[PDB]
RNA sequence: GCGCUGCUGCAGUUGAAACGCCCGUAGUUGGCCCCCCGCCGCCACGAGGAAACGGGAGCGCUCCAGGCAGGCCCGUUGGACCCGCCGCGUGGGACCGCGCAGCGGGCGCGGCGCGCCGCGGCAGCCCCGAGGAGAGCGGGCGGGGGCACCGGUACCGGCCGGGGACGGGUGAAACAGGAUGAUCCCGCCGAGACCGCCGGCCGCGCAGGCGCCUGCCAAGACCGCCUCUGUCAAUCAAGGGCGAAGGCCGGGGGCUAGAAGGCGAUCAGACACCACCGUAUUCCCGGCCGUAAACGGUGCCGCCCCGCGGCCGGCGCGCGCGUCCCGCCGGCCGCCCAGGGAAACCGGGAGGCUCCGGGCUCUGGGGGGAGUAUGGCCGCAAGGCUGAAACUUGAAGGCAUUG
C-alpha cells in the first residue's frame, strides 16, 4: 500500500527532470511536500507550482528549470543532535559548499544552515542538490 | 544459459497442456511442444491419374484426397530433416 | 478483488465536485424522509433504496438534500436493523455454502471459498464489535447462523 | 525492501546478526569451542614433549618425529626444517614444539605435519645449526 | 503550446473518470416524452403515468427504451 | 585488512541462496484532513551526583617520556574547564500516536464536589467520502468445480458365413499363430478404458491442473454506475487447509499398455538397448503419504517510466452502418530507445542504487565430509521436517573468445 508520500513526489519529479520536462503531477497534497516545495522554490530549483483541489486528497503541479540532480528522503526519521550534523553532512551531501538537507524541528521545518545557525537540532525529512 | 526465450515451446497463461505421441516413435510429448504439419495429397499419386480418370466410368469423376496431420518429436524431426539447426541469429525468423 | 485474490480491478463511482440540489428539484428532506420510512417499512436494504430513490425519484445523492445520510436518517428513526447489511449478506452466502455442500461433499472450491467467507466474516465481526456497534457477546458460529440470520433479520 | 528498517525494530536485527553470524568457517572454529578440544596444544604458543621415534610433484622425503605431550598423552608428528638437525634430535629427547605458520592446517607439500621442533635438551634449534652454542650435555 | 493546468476540453473526454485533473461523473439526466426525466444508466424497471408497464430495456451500459 | 556478517553498508535468473500454494494469530508497518487544550516519544538548557585514566589552559624537570609546579614587586600565585546518567525540572511543540461520557449561569459558603433549577444564555451536538478496502444492482465471458445421464468409432475376446496356405515381426531375422481352416471380408454379441481432426505467442483456475450429449447445484474475476459503510488495510513465526505421478490400507472391477519375471536375437560377454508373453499398477469408492527441473530456475503490496504492434472480455464515441475506426479499463504476448549488468541478457524490469534508506517475510557466506551421525516430532510402512562435528583440500564454479 502506499505509504510515504513525499518519496513517490520525489521519484516521479527527478524522473521528469532527467528527460528534461517542464510539468509534472503529483496526486498527494500533503502539508510536509508543501513545504519542501516551499524550500526547494526558495533555493532556487523548481520555481512555480499550484494546488488543485477536488475534496479527494487534492493534486498540484509543478514546473521544472533543470538545475536539479537528486532529491530523496530518509524514510525512518532519525534523531540529529545539534551538534551531529557534520557526520550526515559528509556522508550525504557531494560537497560541503552547497546542497541543503531538511530537519524538522520544534521551531519549524528548516535547512541544517539554519539550525546550525540556531544551534539546535531535530529529525530529518530528505535532501536535495 | 538460456537459449530461447521461449523455453522451446509455446506455453502461455497455464501451468499443464494434454500430452500426443508422436507418429515414429510413439513418445509422449506436451502438445505445446511438438512439431506439426497439415498435409493435402491425392490417393493415387500423380502419374497414374490419368489412366485411373480413363479406366473410370463416372462422368466428372473427381479424384478424393487424404487429409492427415503429422506430428513429430524434436529428435525425429531432426533426424528426418523436418527443421534444420540454424545459426543463432537466424533463431529469430518464424516465417515457413 | 484484493484482500482474498490476485486481481486488481478499479470499477467504481465518481459523484460530483458540487454538494447543491439539482435545479430541477422539487423536494423538501421531509418528502424523501418519509419516503425512506415506507421503503424501510417493506424490509429493503439501504442500497436498494439508494437505486430506487436515485432510478425512479432522480436523486443522485440524499445527502446532497436532506444534510445525511440514509442509515443515520434510519437510526434516528428507530429503524435501523441490529445486523449491519454487509454482514448480514455475509452470513447468507456463508449459509448457502454450507447447505450446497452437506448436499454433496466432493467439491473442495466450496471449501476453499467457505474458509476465505469466514476469515472475513470474523475480521468484519471483530471490527464492529469494537467501535461499539454490536454487543461485546456477538459471535458468530458454523452451526447456530441461521438462527442469528432469521431471528435478528 | 529485502531488510527490516522499522524504526522499532532493533530486537530483530540483533537476533538476525547473532543466528547468521555463525556460518562463517573463521567465527565457528574460533567461538565454537570444538576446536580447543581438539586441538593437542589446548591454545598455547608452544608445548613440551618427549619424543619417541624418527621417521621421514616434489619426490622428496621430510624429516619428522613422533612425539606424545606430557601434559596431555596424545600423539602427534612434528617436523624438524634446518638441514642437519635429524642428527641433533636423538631418541627419548625433551623437546619442545610449536606451529607452523597456518594455524591447525597443514603447510607446504608436507602431508600429515603441523608443527615444528625449535629446542632440544633446551637449546635452541637455530643456536645449534649456526654453531652458536653445542650439544654436548647430551 | 499545450499545458496541463487548463486542458482540452474534449481531450480530457476521451480519458478515464479517475485520471482526469478533476474526477466526476460520465452519467447524466435526459427528458424523454410518451416530460419525464429519467437516469442515463438506468438498470432498474422505469414506469411513465399513462404507460400500463416497463420502457426500460436493461443493458450493461446505457439504457434503451 | 573485510562493503568476506553489511544499521551506515552484501547477495538471492544463470556463480551459494525466494518456502509448492492459500488462510492466519503474536509481531512489524499503516493514505489525507482540525493553527493553539492534556498526555508519550523527540530537541535544547539546567540541577544533582567521586577521583585516576582521556581531552584540555598555564608552568623550559638541560629536551622528552613526565610532574603540578614556581618566582619575585606573584589574580587571595596557580592547579580552570569538559567527559561514567535509558531517572528529575523548565521551555519548544513541527513530526510521532491517544482523548467515549454537551457547555453557560442561579440556589451555593472562598474554592472543589453531589444535586435542584429557564432553556431565558450557544450557530448546542455528523470534515470529506482516498486511481485503499468491503457490500450491492445490471451485463455478458470462460477446456473453472461437483452430481446424475449419455453417443462414438477403435484395441481385445467370442460366434454365423465365405475361401483355400501362409501369417506375424525386424535393419535382417528368430521365438509365439496356422488343414482343430489361420491371415483376409462382412454381420452380430460382451466388457472396460478414452473424448480426436476443430485445438490456438485463445481461455479458465490460489496453485497442482482443466476438452463427449443432456440436465441440475452452488461459485467467481472483469466491466458499467452522482448505489451503501466509513479505515474495516499490507505482510507474516505458531497453527490450519489444498497439493502431479509413483506408493500404501480396505473393498470393487479385469481392456489396453506394462515395473518384476520369462523367452528370441545382437554381442567377447548383454541378465540392457530391438522382438514376443506377461503379474502388480493404470479405472471407481473411502482413507494415508505430503514429495517434483512442484521453473518465469526471478517472493507479496505500492508509485514513475521511449515507442511500435497482435490477441481476449466489457464499455463508450463518430460516421458513409461495417461485426468499420477512435478511445477507456483489465488480462496474455513480441520487438525495442534510454538505463542497468561479469556478460548472456532485462526493458508490462534484472530500470528509477557506491549520487548506494517505500513496507513485510524467508534464504546464503570457498569446496568436500553431508543432507551423513546422534537426538526430537509426524507416519502402517516406504520415509518426511529439523539438523552437527572431527577430518580433508587449493581450488571448485559463472558468462564469454580463439582453436
Ligand atoms: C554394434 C551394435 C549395432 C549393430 N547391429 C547388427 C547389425 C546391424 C545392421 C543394420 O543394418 C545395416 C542395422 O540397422 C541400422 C542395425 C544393426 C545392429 C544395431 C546395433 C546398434 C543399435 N543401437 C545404436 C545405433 C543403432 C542405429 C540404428 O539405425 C537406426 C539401428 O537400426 C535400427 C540400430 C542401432
Ligand atoms: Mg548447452
Ligand atoms: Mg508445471
Ligand atoms: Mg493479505
Ligand atoms: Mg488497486
Ligand atoms: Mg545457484
Ligand atoms: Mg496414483
Ligand atoms: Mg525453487
Ligand atoms: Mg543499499
Ligand atoms: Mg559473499
Ligand atoms: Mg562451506
Ligand atoms: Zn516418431
Amino acid at each position: 500500500v502506499r505509504i510515504n508520500v513525499l518519496r513517490d513526489a520525489l521519484k516521479s519529479i527527478c524522473n521528469a527532470q532527467r528527460i528534461g520536462k517542464k510539468q509534472v503531477i503529483v496526486r498527494p497534497s500533503s502539508k510536509v511536500i508543501i513545504e519542501f516545495l516551499q524550500l526547494m522554490q526558495k533555493n532556487g530549483y523548481i520555481s512555480d507550482f499550484a494546488v488543485v483541489d477536488n475534496h479527494r486528497s487534492n493534486r498540484i503541479v509543478v514546473n521544472l528549470i533543470g538545475r536539479l540532480n537528486k532529491a530523496g528522503v530518509i524514510s525512518p526519521r532519525f534523531d540529529i543532535p545539534a551538534n551531529d550534523i557534520e557526520k550526515w553532512v559528509v556522508n550525504l551531501l557531494p560537497s560541503r559548499l552547497f546542497g541543503h538537507i531538511i530537519l524538522t524541528t520544534s521551531q519549524g521545518i528548516m535547512d541544517h544552515i539554519e539550525a546550525q545557525h540556531r544551534q539546535i537540532g531535530g529529525k530529518v525529512i530528505g535532501y536535495f542538490y | 544459459p538460456v537459449k530461447r526465450r521461449n523455453n522451446g515451446r509455446s506455453k502461455y497463461n497455464c501451468g499443464h497442456t494434454n500430452i500426443v505421441r508422436c507418429q515414429n516413435c510413439h513418445r509422449c510429448v506436451p502438445k505445446d511442444k511438438v512439431i506439426k504439419r497439415f498435409t493435402i495429397r491425392n490417393i493415387v499419386d500423380n502419374t497414374i491419374a490419368d489412366d485411373v480418370l480413363n479406366a473410370c466410368v463416372i462422368q466428372g469423376f473427381a479424384i478424393p484426397k487424404l487429409y492427415n496431420k503429422v506430428q513429430y518429436c524434436v529428435s525425429c524431426s531432426i533426424h528426418n530433416h523436418i527443421v534444420r539447426v540454424r545459426s543463432r541469429e537466424d533463431r529469430k525468423i518464424r516465417t515457413p | 478483488g484484493r484482500m482474498h485474490s490476485k486481481g486488481k480491478g478499479i470499477s467504481r463511482s465518481a459523484i460530483p465536485y458540487t454538494r447543491a440540489p439539482a435545479p430541477w428539484n422539487k423536494y423538501t428532506p421531509e418528502d424523501v424522509c418519509e419516503q425512506i420510512c415506507k421503503l424501510a417499512k417493506k424490509g429493503t436494504p439501504p442500497s436498494r433504496i439508494g437505486l430506487i430513490l436515485r432510478d425512479q425519484f432522480a436523486i443522485g445523492q440524499v445527502k446532497n438534500v436532506t444534510g445525511s445520510k440514509i442509515v443515520r436518517i434510519l437510526k434516528a428513526k428507530g429503524l435501523a436493523p441490529e445486523i449491519p447489511e454487509d454482514l448480514y449478506c455475509m452470513i447468507k452466502k456463508a449459509v448457502a455454502i454450507r447447505k450446497h455442500l452437506e448436499r454433496s461433499r466432493r467439491d473442495k472450491d466450496s471449501k476453499f471459498r467457505l474458509i476465505l467467507v469466514e476469515s472475513r466474516i470474523h475480521r468484519l465481526a471483530r471490527y464492529y464489535r469494537q467501535a461499539r456497534r454490536l454487543p461485546p457477546t456477538f459471535r458468530y458460529k458454523s452451526d447456530q447462523a441461521a438462527a442469528l440470520l432469521a431471528t435478528y433479520a | 525492501m529485502s531488510k527490516t528498517s522499522g524504526l522499532y525494530t532493533a530486537r530483530k536485527l540483533r537476533t538476525v546478526r547473532r543466528v547468521n553470524r555463525w556460518a562463517d568457517k573463521k567465527y565457528r572454529k574460533a567461538h565454537l569451542g570444538t576446536w580447543l578440544k581438539a586441538n593437542p596444544l589446548e591454545g598455547a604458543c608452544m608445548a613440551r614433549g618427549i619424543v619417541t621415534q624418527k621417521i621421514g610433484p616434489n619426490s622428496a622425503v621430510r624429516k619428522a618425529v613422533r612425539v606424545q605431550l606430557t601434559k596431555n598423552s596424545k600423539k602427534i608428528t612434528a617436523f624438524v626444517p634446518r638441514d642437519g638437525s635429524i642428527t641433533y634430535i636423538d631418541n627419548n629427547d625433551e623437546v619442545l614444539v610449536a606451529g607452523f605458520g597456518r594455524a591447525g592446517r597443514a603447510v607446504g607439500d608436507i602431508p600429515g605435519c603441523r608443527f615444528k621442533v625449535i629446542k632440544v635438551a633446551g637449546i635452541g634449534l637455530l643456536a645449534l645449526f649456526l654453531r652458536k652454542r653445542e650439544k654436548r650435555a647430551r | 503550446n499545450v499545458d496541463l493546468l487548463y486542458p482540452d476540453p474534449v481531450e480530457e473526454q476521451r480519458k478515464h473518470k479517475l485520471k482526469r485533473l478533476v474526477q466526476g461523473p460520465n452519467s447524466y439526466f435526459l427528458e424523454i416524452k410518451c416530460i419525464v426525466v429519467v437516469y442515463s444508466h438506468a438498470n432498474t424497471p422505469v414506469f411513465c403515468p399513462g404507460c400500463t408497464s416497463q420502457i426500460s430495456i436493461p443493458t450493461g451500459g446505457k439504457c434503451a427504451f
